[PDB]
RNA sequence: UACGUUCCCGGGCCUUGUACACACCGCCCGUCAAGCCAUGGAAGCUGGGGGUGCCUGAAGUCGGUGACCGCAAGGAGCUGCCUAGGGUAAAACUGGUAACUAGGGCUAAGUCGUAACAAGGUAGCCGUACCGGAAGGUGCGGCUGGAACACCUCCUUUCU
RNA sequence: UUAAAGGGUCCGUAGGCGGUUUAGUAAGUCAGUGGUGAAAGCCCAUCGCUCAACGGUGGAACGGCCAUUGAUACUGCUGAACUUGAAUUACUGGGAAGUAACUAGAAUAUGUAGUGUAGCGGUGAAAUGCUUAGAUAUUACAUGGAAUACCAAUUGCGAAGGCAGGUUACUACCAGUUUAUUGACGCUGAUGGACGAAAGCGUGGGGAGCGAACAGGAUUAGAUACCCUGGUAGUCCACGCCGUAAACGAUGGAUACUAGCUGUUGGGCGCAAGUUCAGUGGCUAAGCGAAAGUGAUAAGUAUCCCACCUGGGGAGUACG
RNA sequence: UAGCUAGUUGGUAAGGUAACGGCUUACCAAGGCCACGAUGGGUAGGGGUCCUGAGAGGGAGAUCCCCCACACUGGUACUG
RNA sequence: UCGGGAGAAAGGUCGCCCUGAGCAAUCAGGGCCGCAGUGAAGAGGUCCAGGCGACUGUUUAUCAAAAACACAGGGCUCUGC
């Protein structure tokens, strides 16, 4: 998960309002990006439990945000999971 | 502790295991004796206590203690066990009523006559 | 937090134990009502509702005697808790300190005392009690 | 003859540790040997209810037939479903008992050793592995819930 | 905490709890009314048996339930708003924080070559052991394995276990602050998942030193031990298996309050003094505690959630 | 004691019972319950009440009254 | 040894005619016949416990088919072309 300032600005502008670095949608997108870019490192470093636990923590944070969205607005949750390919 | 923990699983109340169990929760039980002998206390007492192996009517083999002095208690006699253990003989947890069907009372007893089954002189 | 009312009582109790003069508790409608009731009953000297905060502050002045201080607030505790809420009609109100202490009871009319609500024959929820 | 108190014995004071207090001539551990008590395992033996799968199925209600009684109804006689009872097969639960066998609690405190309690005379304990008549010994890791001792080799600074 | 009792540690499902303001309903909560809550029984009062027991009458009680009418302070639900909680982003930094791959020196062991002769080693003293087949000792070279003196410590990091020669790559985490951003998105968490010292197990390598078991020597009345000489598994590596510790701070995780003195680690503001956050030690006041002690990093005063305790032995034993 | 139920779950038409109803039959679908304890095992008639306790609670269900089940052990129907 | 044991064990129907539902098949209702309906022939007896050998397999043509030999697996030792 090599995250640069330009990469973060791009992943936030892809969801809109590149200056809005606190939106739940942008946070879920960033978490998904750095989880997909970390599960691959975990395939060549299968004995890296230190980063396996951090990946689990990121999954937990993303699930907390998804539960917040599910409890607040039922439509945005479906939209974000369909566009980001989450929830199985 | 926590009210939620108490709501989930409350306080467990125990059953308070009884004292005299081999008499079927009856005040007295009839029985037949098979071996009348004498035993020793634990410590520091020194005596020769008279006990009898009694087989109650409900099929229970117990050891009863003969109170007082003077008795017949042959190898086969109808006795009436009442209960009450002693802190000297390990195993004897019952007493025999003096003045019952076949057991004898006491002679020359004048103070505690209600016990030991003694008539009024 | 878990109980702003419990925190409001705990700050006062700790300041009384530490022999302070003023407290700067956060503000809310229920805390303001409790402070008004306590000032009307005569357990605190004065109270000020300080603005200029997103929530607001309550500055309360604690009362002690002019000799042998002996703080008048000896025991201020809660009866209803967020883990167990205790309500009661106008027949089961407590007997705090054998009629010498106060018991705040949130009633359908407003926030009253255990003795000021029994006359109105209204019930409600017992919030706290002060000796 | 006595340099001297480092050792042997006895006594005093301060601190320290103790599982001792009739007070170390203390307390206490384990195996083996002899009795009593209750509870497990085990080749087998013997039962008790309830369930399921089949066969047979009394009476009785309800259908079919009814070439025989009757003038019509209807009935006699066969017969079908349901179901108590009986038989059978394999399992499940549970009680009693059994050659032999493992461990536990007491008894008079028998035999062998002294493992722990003082720095208990090899500090103790925990997890684990191996070994030994027995308490136990040793290897690896961890703790102080251990005692006695318990301050230091460099002395002082430039952007390398 | 030391008497029985904090799970080895985190993540997290169901569940439990809910920062401020505001609008609506009135489910919980409160009040009134109607119905019911049989009789008998208990209690109160009053009458008849000469009193009492007993009997008659009345009230209260029957803590409850159904329908309906009100109040809206608190909890629940729906809607809206806010930033203090929480999270993200930007800048300064922080470390023995992980995985993988390279590399250096000291020391031990072995081998070759040179020199050289009678000892070497060990203990409270000895012996077993290696040695005239040239040991111990010394010089030079080579081979191989494990661990990293000084720095170096009540330092630092990690959820815990734990992490120490040097370098690189791939990650993770934390702290402070001028920012910008979302707006309760939070805490705990039974079943469950992951990690988890050492020892142990399976397969394939490696094996310098150490060394369970074992073999000799020694002490002893005996010595299956302490002591001495050797030594297999193991300790190491690459995939796995179990999931146990005095896994200890014998102290669960959050949040908020309540006196100080004195070091130190990483930041900010400072020309210095010094001040303010985030961690890490010592003394002690009040307060707690049976006492020892603890004491702002509480065992102080409160609230939420989880686990555990209920005399000793039998017993973490028997059965499944 | 972690899975249970196969007329079992719902529906469509008949037979029915005093009366609705898988109560029964014919057909279609695979449903229904379960950690807030199904299923299985042990025990037990239930209540007004009695004893005790400051109260909250705890322990029993004789005699009096109300409801349910049974009549040697089981099954079936008639009269009404 | 999770593959088995197992066709475990223990049971029910099978003929002819008619009707209906049916995808040909088959099923559901009735009726008839006989002592008997897979009416003849062909087609596993099963269970319990112990010894030996893991297993399939091979062996004394012409008196021994086995617990003997072999076997996959384990070990020691030799061998640098």
């Amino acid at each position: 998960m090599y995250l640069t300032k330009e990469k973060k600005e791009e992943i936030f502008a892809q969801h809109g309002d590149a200056k809005n670095t606190g939106k739940a949608e942008g946070q879920i997108a960033l978490f998904t990006y750095r989880i997909s870019h970390l599960t691959e490192h975990l395939k060549k470093n299968r004995h890296d439990y230190n980063t396996e636990r951090s990946l689990v923590l990121l999954v937990g944070k993303r699930r907390a945000l998804l539960d917040y969205l599910k409890r607040k607005d039922i439509n945005r949750y479906r939209e974000i999971i369909k566009v980001l390919n989450i929830r199985k | 502790p926590t009210i939620q923990q108490l709501v989930r699983t409350g306080r467990t109340q125990i059953t308070k295991k009884s004292k005299s169990v081999a008499l079927d929760s009856c005040p007295q039980r009839r029985g037949v004796c098979t071996r009348v002998y004498t035993t020793t206390p634990k410590k520091p007492n020194s005596a020769m206590r008279k006990v009898a192996r009694v087989r109650l009517t409900n099929g229970n083999e117990v050891n009863a203690y003969i109170p007082g002095e003077g008795h017949n208690l042959q190898e086969h006699s109808i006795v009436l066990v009442r209960g009450g253990r002693v802190k000297d003989l390990p195993g004897v947890r019952y007493h025999i009523v003096r003045g019952a069907l076949d057991t004898s009372g006491v002679a020359g007893r004048t103070q505690r006559r209600s016990k030991y089954g003694a008539k009024r002189p | 937090y878990t109980d702003p009312i419990a925190d409001y009582l705990t700050r006062v109790r700790n300041a009384v134990a530490a022999n302070h003069k003023v407290v700067e508790i956060p503000a809310s409608n229920l805390k303001k009502e409790i402070t008004k009731i306590l000032f009307d009953q005569g357990y605190i000297l004065s109270y000020k509702f300080e603005q200029n905060t997103v929530q607001g502050s309550i500055k309360i002045a604690l009362k002690y005697d002019k000799d042998t201080k002996e703080p008048v607030i000896k025991d201020i505790q809660r009866i209803s808790k967020p883990g167990l809420r205790k309500y009661a009609g106008a027949a089961k109100l407590p007997r705090i300190l054998n009629g010498l202490g106060i018991a705040i009871v949130s009633t359908s009319k407003g926030l009253m005392t255990g003795k000021q609500a029994k006359q109105l024959n209204v019930g409600g929820e017992v919030i706290c009690y002060v000796y």
